[PDB]
């Protein structure tokens, strides 16, 4: 019965496009305002395309290109990435907020 | 194949952060040297007041 | 034999033909009562359940 | 002492104002806030550091003596870790999604909540309140400039 | 995992992205949709308020 | 799959021949943070008293 309702439920096809696709997506500029703070010296520091700057940005991360893709407007990424950049994120601004 | 594929992902992101801390390991000794030796002239300042 | 395998059922030993696209792969018990499912290695029905 | 006795003669009073115990003595847990009355802004690392790493319910029980406060704040007062305004906007601005100098409140309640030494909610309330706006966003630049001047 | 997580995700989801949330507990009848929703609204009433 | 098998079978020990650096340089860094919480203990102390 609980195989029958996974199976109706499209509950095994639901984690695959979790896993094989991309599920997080980020809009250039969110993606700067976010997490410049990580990687501050990695854009010149006037004006820049935000998917340029995105892409700085990713390098200077040194992201793994498989864990992500750049569209037209948003970056994407694999699951959980986006979970580590945010602790990333949290470290370096908790010296601040103590 | 395509359990494989997300596993071997996985395993590549895996290897590839252990291949970024073992590089970032020079700088973090320099770090706990400099600061262990900052704490060193701290316990002898305020053994001297 | 190509089409099919013969396995043995941990409960009872018993030795049994099975046919080699109804066996499921096993994950490592490394998995036991992940929290999300998607961290699983293998990802089938079996695994799930 | 190396500071400076006419706000001594100040901080023996202010220390006297909290007089809970019914003399001229004073509990672990208020020795951070009498602190923060006299006008330093001590973490609550560097309290318990101060104080000699209490035990949780030690700082209920255990007191000081003005004798002994006086050379806990100088000891604050000398040496701190306290950034700076330049610093804290530079902080603020993480949150700052937009960049108009504005973030949204019930951000910044999460992340003081949430993050390093936590808030408690009714703190963190008493914090944003009257820092609203029709689009629930405080301006950080001045919050974090009237929290720091305050 | 816990109902409270999803809806704490929910929640703060709201408040960041400020786009509306959708909770949808789809099941047989006698899944536990309904007490669900009722943890749901518990959560929500206790956070929220 | 067979040629992904292989490569799976390459990367986990490229990872553990980086894995076997890690521990060392975990105990390294171990060790140099006692010596230096060991500093700031004596500093700690000195400027207590
Ligand atoms: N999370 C739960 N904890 C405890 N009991 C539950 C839970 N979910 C369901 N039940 C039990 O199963 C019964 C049916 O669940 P309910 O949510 O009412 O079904 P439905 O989803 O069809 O409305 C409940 O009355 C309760 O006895
Ligand atoms: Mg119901």
């Amino acid at each position: 019965l609980v195989l029958d309702q996974l199976r109706c439920n499209g509950v095994l096809e639901g984690i695959r496009i979790c896993r094989q696709g991309f599920p997080n997506r980020v809009v250039f500029q969110e993606f700067r305002q976010r997490y410049e703070i990580l990687t501050p010296n990695s854009i010149p520091k006037g004006f820049m395309d935000g998917k340029q700057a995105c892409v700085l940005m990713i390098k200077a991360l040194e992201l793994d290109s498989n864990l992500y893709r750049i569209g037209q407007s948003k970056v994407f990424f694999r699951a959980g990435v986006l979970a580590h950049l945010e602790e990333e994120r949290d470290l370096k601004i908790t010296d601040v907020i103590i | 194949l395509d359990d494989l594929l997300v596993d071997l992902d996985h395993q590549r992101q895996s290897a590839c952060n252990l291949e970024k801390k073992q590089k970032k390991f020079d700088q973090l000794l320099a770090e706990e040297k400099t600061i262990s030796a900052k704490y060193a002239e701290e316990r002898d300042r305020a053994e001297a007041e | 034999v190509g089409e099919e395998a013969i396995v043995e059922l941990v409960e009872n030993g018993k030795k049994v033909k099975v046919n080699k696209d109804d066996i499921q792969k096993m994950n490592p018990p490394k998995f036991s009562k992940v929290e999300d499912m998607a961290e699983l290695t293998c990802l089938n029905e079996a695994s799930v359940l | 002492c190396d500071f400076s006795e006419e706000q001594t003669a100040e901080f023996k009073e202010a220390f006297q104002l909290f007089d809970r115990t019914g003399d001229g003595k004073i509990l672990y847990s208020q020795c951070g806030d009498v602190m923060r009355a006299l006008g330093q802004n001590p973490t609550n690392a560097e309290v318990m550091k101060v104080l000699g790493n209490p035990k949780s319910d030690e700082m209920n029980l255990k007191t000081l003596k003005f004798e002994q406060f006086l050379p806990m704040m100088q000891t604050i007062a000398k040496n701190k870790d306290q950034g700076c305004f330049e610093d804290y906007v530079e902080g603020l601005r993480v949150f700052d999604k937009e960049g108009n100098g504005t973030v949204m409140g019930a951000e910044i309640r999460h992340v003081l909540v949430t993050l390093g030494e936590k808030m408690t909610e009714e703190e963190v309330e008493q914090l944003v309140a009257g820092h609203e706006d029709s689009n629930g966003c405080i301006n950080y630049e001045e919050l974090v400039r009237m929290v720091l001047s305050g | 995992p816990h109902i409270y997580a999803i809806t704490d995700t929910a929640y703060r989801s709201m408040m960041q992205d400020r786009e509306d949330q959708s909770i949808l507990c789809t099941g047989e009848s006698g899944a536990g949709k309904t007490e669900n929703t009722k943890k749901v609204i518990q959560y929500l009433a206790y956070v929220a308020s």
